[PDB]
């Protein structure tokens, strides 16, 4: 995206990220760099020891036997890929973290989840992971020589429009990870991709809102997503089903009790 | 996605028994209706380039404020997006109305197009004055009677406008 | 897409090399510029032979060899070198 | 779902184009076909009742250890007659939603994906269903475009199944 | 992930502190019980199909609303679903069971499947029924008597239908 | 290339599957479509030179600098009238070849992809091409079936040149 | 082929890191259990015949139809019952190298893979097979860690034929 | 963190299939080796201070020039003798745990992934740590499969800083 | 791949029959062997660091001129890539000692590794040269009198020189 968008989302580096490929005859610095940002990128930008660098497909990207793809491959077929990202997590959250990753990409619609779910259970993790790098989208995407990166803040060619707004849902920053505490991380995604509906972006910026002096004690104000239905005792007449509540601190307790006392679900809660 | 046919089959399913006679009916009326609807969707994609360039044109003519430089349509950068978010609506639109379902168009270019031109800083009401600037156009060239035989096409030019209103409605 | 996969001998290594790589409106959609149209060639395993062979037929690449390895390891490559 | 008009428009998306006269073309086979598919879809509509009993009972007429071993996968008591002509009945009603849709999509997402591990995890033989489904071939009646067309879902269920 | 030894082992960095002589001596205790444990995993392992096949027929002998069409396992792709999420299910508990934690059917399977459940429209408390009959063949064929050696197995058994029973809770 | 049999076995591979009632409507369509568009490719390709001279004529009224201003790029010279009626006679030809293919593939095989660099390497207008376009439109003489076939490929390159 | 050393090695082997004592324990149960494995493959090596004969029997007890039916897939003539019980030797003999290498690693790689596509194309029923699993289940005499051994590879061609 | 147990459920939920008679033999040398392991830690945790301080004068020994050199990376004050004895503990400690979780896993997710940085940051020689090491090699004083368990979990985190 | 059952599950298959009582019986020989074997493991992923350094340095003593500026093992990064190179083929090693055939030495580690070397302008008779030494080195190591109980080891031993002789053959 330009300038002033991605200044106010938050995603100004990954406009101005040049894709990597590995050309022919390259130099140890060239096959150091696509070695850096596959472990970033397919990684998910974890703080990678070197005692899991996986020195044997390094060499042999150093050696060209195998090609960026490979390499892709690769680390996502190791046991650092299944301990950061598969193990601990369940398979919604796999899923998207294997779009993003390998693909660049939010996932579109639920029948998607549905093929990698069956495609897990027809023909284990080796072969769900070759259903993304042995894709038509990364071989067009990608290749063979380039290096995966987000293209889910770009205009695709085959893309849906959900997945922008979904990308800044998978997409959380650029110094941020998929590593979660305990490593078990929760999808954000499965409220909408099942429903084929989008969310509110609210990255960075965008999630700020006008505090001036309703904000409280503490000038900070509180972003509430809340599902809305039909009270049991109809005291207000409820106008939507999604709703956005700004509270500041002080009635953040209490206006959580007033939504759990409603029978309302909360999805989402963010600074504004 | 689905079409005009597997949108009842999908229904249909979902109730679990066979069609009726008369959605088989209504469904042999659509077919009678199709000749109808892929003259719309062959003129529509036929000036489709001027449509967008036109309809564009008219757009930033009476709101000089998005190519004012620091608007939204500055740049040519942002410029060729807004041309090429006006050419994949329009798209969209004539997908459908050649499939006489818009689910294409909900579910792949409308379904959170309205949080995306939040997030980027689109003004979906100017988005919303292309797209019904589009659909005079669209509907001025599809029932333009020259160069085709005549008929009555109220049914397909009201359904290109209500799939032209929604493109409109899904913005703003 | 094949039964091979799940299986150790599926991991057979395979080397295809393929000319003919060129722009074409089946190549019209990759968003990367290809840089060698010469002679390419790709280790393939045998559980992802199905995947490369169609891969390599949609862009419009011809196969001139596949070239045996007996090893899941892509060392007799030696092209790139 | 596949169908004629909806691959058209998937396949321009897929090279992120307008609708050329390709995709006209389809639109023009689909029209040809669609009074036809719409024709054999009410007649198969009047004629299911029917259909479905003489398939199952064609059926049990081949594999009569269906109706004599018991079993839970088996029609030897009423439960599993009833089960059985709701099976056909349900085959039945998917190639009547694929002669209105005009392709086996309607097969695709809701009878062919799955129905391995539905015929393997339930003990059902996948020849039962091409009995029925090649008594469907032969008693509905149809001719002309309507048969050719009813045709081709039957088979496609048959190639899947044997 | 963690088993039986390593979520102590977690448990005992977090404070930074060596191993206690009775939490060794439950380890130890853990230890014995691992041949029965072992087998009740083999068990399960070897009747997979029957449980899910046996608790499929009798969830959809006892709710015909998800056999009728438009019911969550009505069309061979969802009813394939289901059937996969019992094998799946089965599959974790056992793996819970082979480990001595159930970090593994919590992190990796239960994790999030309640909000999946509820925003794709399936049923959790059929699911959770299904589970619960998948406990109690389950709980049937590892407490048969005949081909293995006797002896007091209510330990692993509890176990057993206590992840049965956190499978069944974290679904409904 | 964009031809319905070809797109048809190209989306059958994609999904990997054998060619369904679907892909028999393409061809079905293909059929009814192509005997009006050889008809129109044979008319056009009888009136091929004297289309291709009004049409540089055309652009030579509407654009009169190309006439007298020097520059490789213009038709100042005998050489650019005669790049310029060869040029038209590509553009005729194409369209006479997607007449005959039943799709805009001779179009984005040969003259769609590519074209920009041309119209910026060797400072050529487009406008020239789309109005040699317009009267290849407004003079082809073809009628109803013939005519809707031939103004989709017109059309197709007037709005990718534009 | 999965086996103990060879899950061992190959899981040490994508870590990139030397063989720690987790793999030794592995190579410790492979040990221990490799004995029992041993004469339980030698104890259905020597009934190996009398157990495909019983198998056969057992499965034309409990599915008559295939005697009787005439047919390519059933085991009415000679042909039939010869592939029936070479299908049966060929069960048994990968149970014992099962049994020989101490993993699914045979089933998976010689048996399981594809047996989906045998028994779809063909028209062959897995629950004969299944049948016939249960029988050698029931009738090869085994006792102790061999017969706990044995047993889980015959349930588990059983769950994955049904 | 690896262990027989958890890379056994690792290894069949990447595979995505049931726990095979492979990985129950995984368990068996598991539990052949648990006990063992299990004693060698409560043996360690028994002896723990005296190994530590013990092995923090063995480095003191043997590398002379951490106690008389100033600096912060060296033991020359009590701060750093008490640093130097929080290292040689922390590896006891997760030595006893390797040896009760049954594998490295520990060692990889507690000590070894990481360390090279905080030896090269810190500018803390591995020699140190591996004479620390072989000093425990050297006096842990166990017998059997206890003293084969722990020597392998020794020489691990030797072979990872040497 | 293949370890000392499935090489001969997979010439009994392809030849067709059951395994013979002489086949049983030498499996049943390495089962016996077993425990000398995972011994031999053992001892030389305790000391593989000591084996490569010590073998590196002797190497680099015999052949000064693999090191001297300009020769193959220069630069930090060749010679590094050396020593992971003499920690690769001692790993294989340890893998085909592990499984019992070499298997996983030729088919991950040997297959193509000399056309790799010759094509680098890698020295293979320095890298022969260099496992020969890792070789004596793992023989010194596993047959160690004391520190473990006695026996006589000599079919293992000799099994693990027959794997670095084909390492080196495969290389040279
Ligand atoms: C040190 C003074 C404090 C501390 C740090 C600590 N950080 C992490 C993990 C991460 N840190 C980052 C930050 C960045 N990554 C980047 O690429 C960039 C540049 C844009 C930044 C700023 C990230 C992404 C992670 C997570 C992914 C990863 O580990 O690589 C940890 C680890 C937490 C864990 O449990 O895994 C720690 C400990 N901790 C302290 O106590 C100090 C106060
Ligand atoms: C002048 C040399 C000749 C000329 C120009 C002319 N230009 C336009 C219209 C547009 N020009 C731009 C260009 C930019 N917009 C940008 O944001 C930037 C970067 C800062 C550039 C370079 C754009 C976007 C338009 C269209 C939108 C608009 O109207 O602003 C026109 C009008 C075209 C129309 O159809 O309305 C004209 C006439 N015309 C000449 O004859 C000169 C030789
Ligand atoms: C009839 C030809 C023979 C027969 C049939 C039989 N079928 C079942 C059970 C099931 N059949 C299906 C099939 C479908 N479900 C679908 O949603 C669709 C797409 C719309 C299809 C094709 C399913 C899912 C089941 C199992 C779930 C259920 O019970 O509904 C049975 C019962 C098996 C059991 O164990 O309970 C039987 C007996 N049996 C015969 O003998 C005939 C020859
Ligand atoms: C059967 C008892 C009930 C039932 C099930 C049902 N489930 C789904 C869909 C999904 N189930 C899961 C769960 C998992 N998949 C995995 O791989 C894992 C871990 C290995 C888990 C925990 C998921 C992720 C999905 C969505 C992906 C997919 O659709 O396959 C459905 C489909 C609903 C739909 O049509 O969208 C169904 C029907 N339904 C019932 O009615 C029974 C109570
Ligand atoms: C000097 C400050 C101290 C010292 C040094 C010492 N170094 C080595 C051995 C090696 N040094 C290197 C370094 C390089 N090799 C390179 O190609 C490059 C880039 C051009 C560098 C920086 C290498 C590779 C070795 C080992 C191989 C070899 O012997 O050449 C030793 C010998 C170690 C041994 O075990 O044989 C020593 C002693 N020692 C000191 O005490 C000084 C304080
Ligand atoms: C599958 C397991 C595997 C193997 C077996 C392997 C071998 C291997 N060794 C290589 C290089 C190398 N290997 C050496 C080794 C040496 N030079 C000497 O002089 C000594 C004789 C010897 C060590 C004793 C050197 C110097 C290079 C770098 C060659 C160069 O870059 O010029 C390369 C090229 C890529 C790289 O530089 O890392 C490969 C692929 N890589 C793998 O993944
Ligand atoms: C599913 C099909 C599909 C749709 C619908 C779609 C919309 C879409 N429009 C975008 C941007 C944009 N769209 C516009 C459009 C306009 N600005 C204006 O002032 C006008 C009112 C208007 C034109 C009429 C602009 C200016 C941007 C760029 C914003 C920026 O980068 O700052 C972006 C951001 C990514 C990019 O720049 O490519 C998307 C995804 N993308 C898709 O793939
Ligand atoms: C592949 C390119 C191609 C196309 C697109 C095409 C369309 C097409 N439109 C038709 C009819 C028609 N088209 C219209 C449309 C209209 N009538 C009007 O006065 C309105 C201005 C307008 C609505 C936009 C009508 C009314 C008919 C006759 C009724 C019918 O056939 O459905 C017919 C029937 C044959 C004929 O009478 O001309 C065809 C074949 N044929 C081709 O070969
Ligand atoms: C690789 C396949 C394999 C398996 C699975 C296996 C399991 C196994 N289970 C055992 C014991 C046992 N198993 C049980 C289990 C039970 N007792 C009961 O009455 C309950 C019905 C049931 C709980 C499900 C008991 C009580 C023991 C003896 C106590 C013990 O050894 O822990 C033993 C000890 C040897 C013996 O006495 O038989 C083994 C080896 N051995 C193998 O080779
Ligand atoms: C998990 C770590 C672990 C390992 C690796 C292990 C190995 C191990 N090696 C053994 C025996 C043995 N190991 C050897 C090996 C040798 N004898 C020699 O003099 C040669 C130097 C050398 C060949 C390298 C012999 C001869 C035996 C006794 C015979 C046998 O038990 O097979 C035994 C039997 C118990 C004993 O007597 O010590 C065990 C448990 N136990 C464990 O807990």
């Amino acid at each position: 995206t330009s300038l002033v968008s991605a200044q106010r989302l938050g995603i100004v580096a990954v406009d101005e990220a040049i894709p990597l490929e590995l050309r022919s005859r390259s130099t140890e610095e060239e096959v150091d760099a696509v070695i850096l940002a596959v472990y970033r990128q397919v990684l998910g930008n974890d703080h990678l020891m070197s005692q899991e660098r996986l020195t044997s497909a390094e060499s042999l990207l150093r050696g060209r036997e195998i090609s960026v793809r490979d390499f892709v491959r690769a680390v996502a077929l190791s046991e650092v890929y299944r301990q950061k990202f598969f193990h601990s997590n369940p398979q919604n959250r796999f899923i998207e973290l294997n779009y993003k990753h390998l693909l660049g990409r939010a996932p579109y619609d639920q029948s998607e989840i549905a093929f990698h779910t069956d495609l897990y259970h027809q023909g284990g993790y080796e072969a769900e992971i070759n259903s993304y790098i042995d894709s038509v989208e990364y071989t067009e995407n990608f290749g063979d020589w380039v290096v995966p990166y987000f293209r889910g803040f770009a205009t695709q060619r085959n893309q849906k429009t959900v997945g922008f707004s979904r990308s800044f849902q998978v997409y959380r920053g650029y110094a941020t990870s998929d590593r979660s505490q305990g490593n078990g991380s929760r999808s954000r995604l499965t409220r909408e991709l099942a429903r084929n509906t989008a969310s509110p972006v609210y990255a960075g910026s965008t999630a700020e809102s006008l505090r001036g002096t309703s904000a409280g004690s503490r000038n900070q104000m509180y972003r509430l997503q809340v599902i809305q239905g039909a009270a049991p005792g109809r005291g207000t007449r409820v106008r939507r089903g999604k709703a956005e509540y700004l509270v500041s601190y002080d009635n953040l307790s209490a206006k959580l009790q007033q939504i759990n006392r409603q029978g309302d679900t909360v999805t989402m809660i963010s600074l504004a | 996605m689905f079409d005009v046919f597997t949108r009842v089959v999908s229904q249909a399913d979902a109730r679990g028994e066979y069609l009726s006679g008369s959605q088989l009916d209504a469904l042999s009326a659509t077919v009678a209706e199709g000749n109808k609807r892929i003259d719309s969707v062959n003129r529509i994609t036929g000036n489709a380039s001027a449509i967008v360039s036109n309809a564009a044109r008219a757009l930033f003519a009476e709101q000089p404020q998005l190519i004012q430089p620091g608007g939204n349509a500055y740049t040519s950068r942002r410029m060729a997006a807004c041309l090429r978010d006006m050419e994949i609506i329009l798209r969209y639109v004539t997908y459908a109305t050649f499939t006489g379902d818009a689910s294409v168009l909900e579910d792949r270019c409308l379904n959170g197009l309205r949080e995306t031109y939040v997030a980027l800083g689109v003004p979906g009401a100017s988005v919303a004055a292309g797209v019904q600037k589009m659909k005079e156009a669209a509907l001025d060239i599809v029932n333009d009677p020259n160069g085709i035989t005549r008929g009555d096409c109220s049914a397909i030019v009201a359904e290109i406008a209500g799939y032209f209103d929604r493109a409109a409605a899904a913005v703003a | 897409a094949t039964s091979s996969r799940q299986s150790d001998a599926g991991n057979r290594l395979f080397v295809y090399e393929v000319i003919g790589l060129s722009q074409s409106t089946m190549t019209d959609g990759l968003d990367y510029p290809i840089r060698r149209s010469g002679s390419t060639f790709i280790t393939v395993p045998l559980k992802r032979m199905n995947q490369e062979m169609r891969r390599i037929t949609r862009m419009g690449g011809k196969i001139v060899s596949i070239k045996p390895l007996e090893g899941d390891s892509p060392l007799p490559h030696t092209e790139g070198i | 779902m596949k169908t004629p008009l909806t691959e058209a428009v998937s396949t321009a998306d897929s090279q992120g184009r307008f609708l050329s006269s390709t995709e006209l073309q389809i639109a023009f086979g689909r029209l040809r076909q669609a009074n036809a598919g719409l024709q054999a879809a009410k007649a198969l509509t009047d004629n299911a009742q029917s259909l479905v009993n003489g398939a199952a009972q064609a059926v049990y007429n081949k594999f009569p250890y269906t109706t004599q071993t018991q079993g839970n996968n088996f029609a030897a008591d009423q439960r599993g007659k009833d089960k059985c002509a709701r099976d056909i009945g349900y085959y039945l009603r998917i190639v009547t939603y694929c002669l209105v849709a005009g392709g086996t999509g309607p097969l695709d997402e809701y009878l062919i994906a799955g129905i391995d591990e539905i015929n393997r995890t339930f003990d059902l033989s996948p020849s039962w269903y091409v009995e029925a489904l090649k008594y469907i071939k032969a008693n509905h009646g149809l001719s002309g475009d309507a048969r050719d067309e009813a045709n081709s879902y039957l088979d496609y269920a048959i190639n899947a199944l044997s």
